[PDB]
RNA sequence: CUUGAGUCUCGUAGAGGGGGGUAGAAUUCCAGGUGUAGCGGUGAAAUGCGUAGAGAUCUGGAGGAAUACCGGUGGCGAAGGCGGCCCCCUGGACGAAGACUGACGCUCAGGUGCGAAAGCGUGGGGAGCAAACAGGAUUAGAUACCCUGGUAGUCCACGCCGUAAACGAUGUCGACUUGGAGGUUGUGCCCUUGAGGCGUGGCUUCCGGAGCUAACGCGUUAAGUCGACCGCCUGGGGAGUAC
RNA sequence: AUAAUGAAAU
């Protein structure tokens, strides 16, 4: 393949599971892996140690690309944030910046109604 | 509480001084409370209104991420 | 919250201060605050129960130490 | 006659006429038995958010006296106009003849 | 006649009302690039979407609804109510020092206007969510609560309807009667120590004395002490129902 | 997570 050396790593933590994405600094993918898809079912997929195991499989699915240098942004509010970041630095990457790119609207749509149970 | 614009008798806030109207915005781009900065209410509505004016002409940043 | 590790910084200062940042902004508070739509009758007594709890909280903790316990 | 403050933005690749424009509004306004307080041309500035791809925008400002049918039309050729690609017009209790911030610190 | 009530001159604060322009964040949809098995949801699940290439990430476009932070026992309005920025038309309140009119006032049966949400008629518009409706589940049953979808309506112009725990569950106007701590908006003077004190108006929150109250509590913004006018009650059901 | 009922008297 074709040698990059500097990289985006994007994650999308829900309340419900969480989501790694590998990425150019042009924003075309390279590979990606999810809490739910690495064995881990129903309460087990909403926990740190899934999104632990699910940063290491990411990185391991990208080792022919040979990158150097990683950028990190993250958007969501679930328990995700922080244990992939970890498990990145532990791979062996560079960590360069660190972002927050959560959306925030300025009182757009109305969201759902309030649950009862 | 000690405020400056009551201390330097001002008129109006001028909404072309970015100079002082960065000392009441966060790193994000947010208004900073009165409760914070110690300023009397008349101020903050003259302040506020000066900010808006200076987001529109793009002077100031709307977030930090534009 | 924007951060940008500096020369010979270590990697836990940069996790430490991007924490930091991330509380003093504020933001998964207002996610969870909308994630349900709220009426404003709703809202207003909210409002107004709050205030009437911490005055009165404060009247009652400065008019406590006026009495000896033993 | 009341007292307006005005503030408009050009195309950094059309600053070969800011003089011509500003020639002929004031000559507009003048023509009407207007005045003119305070003119300044600030020259090309970054700008805080992209406007239509862009940054680097020209500015002029003024403050002037004049009546209300002259600052419609002049709205109306803002409008019209293609090298203006933002604008503002506000009201005054007074007349301003001092210096503004940016021509003490630039 | 000038003390009640009004007119004139200078200023101040305000989401008070009607009309027209414009800006940035976010949701949905449409067309492309990279990329490959899962996504979404629950207390736990599955109906649904996906190799006909989804979800994730990057670039371009369309549309209509609401205005983060400021923002508070904060402001304005007779009540109902009113919140991004700029312009046009417009109503009320308050303060300082003077001038002017001369009781021109208070209350109001019948009458006439204004009046949240939902609903109705004609013509438009439709991201988001949502009565009715359809399918997962739970359960002895589940015409429900929870999940996946979803149209009337919610939006604009003109015209109807006239009701709400429309609440301070406390009609409008005027006079008198010990105190303490705050908020907001005007104005006068100065020991002179140029940054602080001493006064005088309008609105507003909390505590509490005499008096009052069946009690809870109210307490100069009275439910205290008085005067003028209006509306309303007379055991529970039947019934705010029938003709 | 959900999860019903008990004649009248003394």
């Amino acid at each position: 393949r074709k040698q990059v050396s500097d990289g985006v790593a994007h994650i999308h933590a829900s309340f419900n599971n969480t989501i790694v994405t590998i990425t150019d600094r042009q924003g075309n993918a390279l590979g990606w892996a999810t809490a739910g898809g690495s064995g881990f079912r129903g309460s087990r997929k909403s926990t740190p140690f899934a999104a632990q195991v699910a940063a290491e499989r990411c990185a391991d699915a990208v080792k022919e690309y040979g990158i150097k240098n990683l950028e990190v942004m993250v958007k969501g509010p679930g328990p995700g944030r922080e244990s992939t970041i970890r498990a990145l630095n532990a791979a062996g990457f560079r960590i360069t910046n660190i972002t927050d790119v959560t959306p925030i609207p300025h009182n757009g749509c109305r969201p759902p109604k309030k649950r009862r149970v | 509480k000690f405020c400056r614009f009551t201390a330097e008798g001002v008129q109006e806030i001028d909404y072309k001084d970015i100079a002082t109207l960065k000392n009441y915005i966060t790193e994000s781009g947010k208004i900073v409370p009165s409760r914070i900065t110690g300023t009397r209410a008349k101020y903050q509505r003259q302040l506020a209104r000066a900010i808006k004016r200076a987001r529109y002409l793009s002077l100031l940043p709307y977030t930090d991420r534009h | 919250p924007v951060i940008k590790v500096r020369e010979n910084e270590p990697f836990d200062v940069a996790l430490r201060r991007f924490k930091r940042s991330c509380e003093k902004a504020g933001v998964l508070a207002e996610v969870r605050r909308r994630e349900f739509y709220e009426k404003p009758t709703t809202e207003r007594k909210r409002a107004k129960a709050s205030a009437v709890k911490r005055h009165a909280k404060k009247l009652a903790r400065e008019n406590a130490r006026r009495t000896r316990l033993y | 006659m009341r007292h307006y403050e005005i503030v408009f933005m050009v195309h950094p690749d059309q600053s070969e006429q800011v003089p011509g424009m500003i020639e002929r509004y004031t000559a507009a306004i003048t023509g009407a038995e207007g005045k003119i307080h305070r003119l300044e041309d600030w020259g090309r500035r970054q700008l805080a958010y992209p406007i239509n791809k862009l940054h680097k925008a020209h500015y002029v400002l003024m403050n002037v006296e004049a009546p209300q049918e002259v600052i419609d039309e002049l709205e109306t050729t803002f409008r019209f106009n293609d090298a203006v690609i933002r604008s503002m017009v506000m009201r005054t209790k007074h007349a301003v003849t001092e210096a503004s911030p940016m021509v003490k610190a630039k």
